[PDB]
């Protein structure tokens, strides 16, 4: 609009090509007008902040991708609360966790005894389904 | 990220380097012009013609390294914001209630808490009782769970005062 | 027991749950707004400068 | 600190530009 | 010549019709507490079939200003009224084109109306925070057709200006 | 812009070189600002047991 309203940006392809050069960091045909230069300065710092944010957000998600490994011990079970855990509803395993003396396993038995809903299953295949 | 006030210093240094570029380029008797020098300084600040005066080019190069350091630190600090996302609390101590006035706070309408805050001698708690006694609207709640629901429906705009054991119990439910 | 172990909150233990939100548009909305403001300001400046140039050309002839 | 090194380089290049323009003006006034 | 003017006229007519369809219904879609469609005025659920005005703006001050702008979709309504005014100006300049400068002002108002409609689309996308309605894509297509129609209009204007400059010499 | 073979290959050697250098500078500064926003100091005895 403005370049044909006051050249080398007279065509639609030259205007779109300078718009692409403004959208990326690098660039081609340098305008000489006041209004065209201020349109470039508005759009160009705009997309510079956008691609800087894209770089930072991709760096953040790749930082997330290299974070803490999954659960490897009962201390890792005590350290989290998102992924649930349970035993069979009847057997010597429940007697072992019930009569335990370690406070970590005591907190495990307290959480599995006060969970909503029940984490206990009837059979082994029911636990496989769960 | 990186600043709340330093951007104005960046813009003022941009104007100053533009004035220096116009002083070098337009005092030698092609790259002259105050707006041409300003737009070349704009092209120096972001990424994407060059003067041949061999003295203001040093100014352009140091400004160009300067804004490269700027955008490197900008990318770094914005990644630092987007990495951890550590939400912080605006209110920490009891003096934070007297320090501001946007977020309100209240007690129960009747009880020994009101007798404590009413018969106080500390000027901080006296100002607290003055603010809670002339509050608009009525900040006092009917019951305890009504005050809990009033805080839960406040979206960070209203607080309730009570004993520590009950508050630590409600925090753990 | 009756506050932390009986309670249903596992607070101060978990920490970060990776924050799996990509990016909201709230970080982009004011940037769009200042883009539109700059475009409209450039439109009005270009129109008044063209009107002033046309008036000067009509007065000079 | 980056402001400080920018102002230092700016003032250094400004004084260098001033002395080279003064020497060029003196040489042009002496020769021509 | 006249074929490009007729193409610009039917492009402005199609852009006005798609803007009317975007104002009408099915602008957005969202799952309530089953999905539900919305057309920036009222929402209709998938009981199933009931419709009500769910565009309630209440339940910093810049958030209140953004909620006031997003209330009742003020910017796309003003953009559609400006597109109607630009279309009326283009229809008045098509027949008996006496002044050779009303087309440029009509095209400038048309491009500014497209920019305001894009700003209103950014506002309507900003207040959304799952699918989207087809009238949003229809409004985007009308924005693309309006951009192409503005390009064709200023191309015809610079062609007429070059013809007037060639005939004046 | 130069037009020679050898000058262009000198530029291509030096230029990707310093591009990788400033990319590493950006990444390392981002890493140290990530370190700067890490875990707060000790606030309880559980934090004493954690370290
Ligand atoms: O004496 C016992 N010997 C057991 C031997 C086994 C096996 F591993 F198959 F040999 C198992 N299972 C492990 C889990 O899946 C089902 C079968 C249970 C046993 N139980 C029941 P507990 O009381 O729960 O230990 C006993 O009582
Ligand atoms: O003797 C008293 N003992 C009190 C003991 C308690 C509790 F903590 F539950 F043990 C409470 N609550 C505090 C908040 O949760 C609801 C009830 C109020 C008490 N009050 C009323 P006050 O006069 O307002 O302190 C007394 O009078």
């Amino acid at each position: 609009l403005v370049s044909r309203f006051s050249s080398n940006e007279f065509g639609i392809f030259n205007s779109l090509w300078f718009s692409l050069g403004a959208f990326m960091q690098q660039g081609d045909i340098s305008p000489r007008s006041l209004s065209g230069r201020i349109v470039g300065g508005v759009w160009w710092f705009f997309t510079l902040i956008i691609i800087s944010s894209y770089t930072a957000n991709l760096a953040a998600f790749l930082t997330v991708e290299r974070m803490v490994s999954p659960i490897e011990s009962a201390e890792d079970l005590a350290k989290q609360t998102e992924i649930a855990y349970g035993t069979l509803e009847a057997g010597s395993t429940k007697e072992f966790f019930r009569r335990s003396k370690i406070a970590v396993f005591e907190k495990m038995w307290t959480y599995m005894k006060s969970a909503e809903p029940s984490v206990f299953v009837r059979t082994t295949e029911e636990g496989m389904i769960r | 990220p990186l600043a709340y006030e330093i951007w104005m210093c960046i813009v003022f240094a941009y104007i100053g380097v533009s004035v220096v570029l116009f002083l070098v380029s337009r005092f030698s008797p092609n790259e002259f012009g105050i707006f041409n020098s300003l737009w070349f300084s704009l092209g120096a600040f972001m990424r994407q013609i060059s003067p041949r005066s061999l003295s203001g080019r040093i100014v352009g190069g140091v400004w160009w390294f300067f804004t490269l350091i700027i955008i490197s630190s900008y990318t770094a600090n914005l990644a630092a914001f987007l990495t951890v996302e550590r939400m912080v609390s605006p209110i920490e101590s009891a003096e934070d209630l007297s320090k501001q006035t946007e977020i309100a706070y209240g007690t129960l309408d009747s009880g020994s808490t009101k007798e404590f805050f009413r018969r106080s001698k500390i000027a901080v708690f006296d100002k607290m009782w003055t603010y809670m006694r002339s509050a608009e609207p009525s900040v006092f709640v009917r019951t305890t769970a009504e005050g809990v629901a009033r805080v839960r429906k406040s979206k960070g705009k209203y607080a309730y005062l009570l004993e520590s054991t009950m508050n630590e119990y409600i925090e753990q439910r | 027991k009756w506050w932390y172990d009986k309670g249903e909150c596992g607070a101060k233990d978990s920490g970060s749950k990776e924050k799996t939100s990509a990016l909201s548009l709230s970080n982009v909305a004011g940037v769009f707004y200042i883009l539109v403001g700059g475009l409209g300001l450039a439109m009005l400046v270009a129109l008044i400068e063209f009107c002033y140039k046309s008036r000067a050309e009509a007065k000079r002839m | 600190g980056v402001f400080y090194i920018l102002i230092g380089g700016l003032g250094l290049a400004m004084l260098v530009a001033l002395i080279e323009f003064c020497y060029k003006s003196r040489s042009e006034s002496k020769r021509m | 010549r006249g074929v490009q003017m007729l193409l610009t006229t039917v492009g402005a007519f199609a852009a006005f019709s798609l803007m009317t369809i975007a104002v009408g219904t099915d602008y957005w879609l969202y799952s309530r507490g089953v999905m539900t469609h919305s057309g920036l005025w009222r929402t209709c659920c998938l009981f199933k079939g009931l419709c009500k005005q769910i565009d309630h703006f209440p339940e910093d001050t810049a958030e209140y200003f953004l909620r006031a702008v997003r209330a009742s979709s003020i910017f796309p309504i003003l953009s559609v009224i400006l597109l109607f005014m630009g279309g009326l100006c283009i229809a008045a300049s098509e027949f008996y084109k006496t002044r050779h400068n009303i087309i440029l002002s009509a095209g400038i108002f048309f491009v500014s109306a497209g920019l305001s409609n894009i700003i209103g689309i950014i506002v309507y996308i900003s207040a959304n925070a799952y699918s989207y309605g087809w009238s949003f894509y229809f409004g985007a297509l009308s924005f693309i057709i309006a951009e192409m129609v503005g390009v064709l209009a200023v191309h015809m204007f610079i062609d007429r200006h070059k013809q007037l400059r060639a005939t004046a010499r």
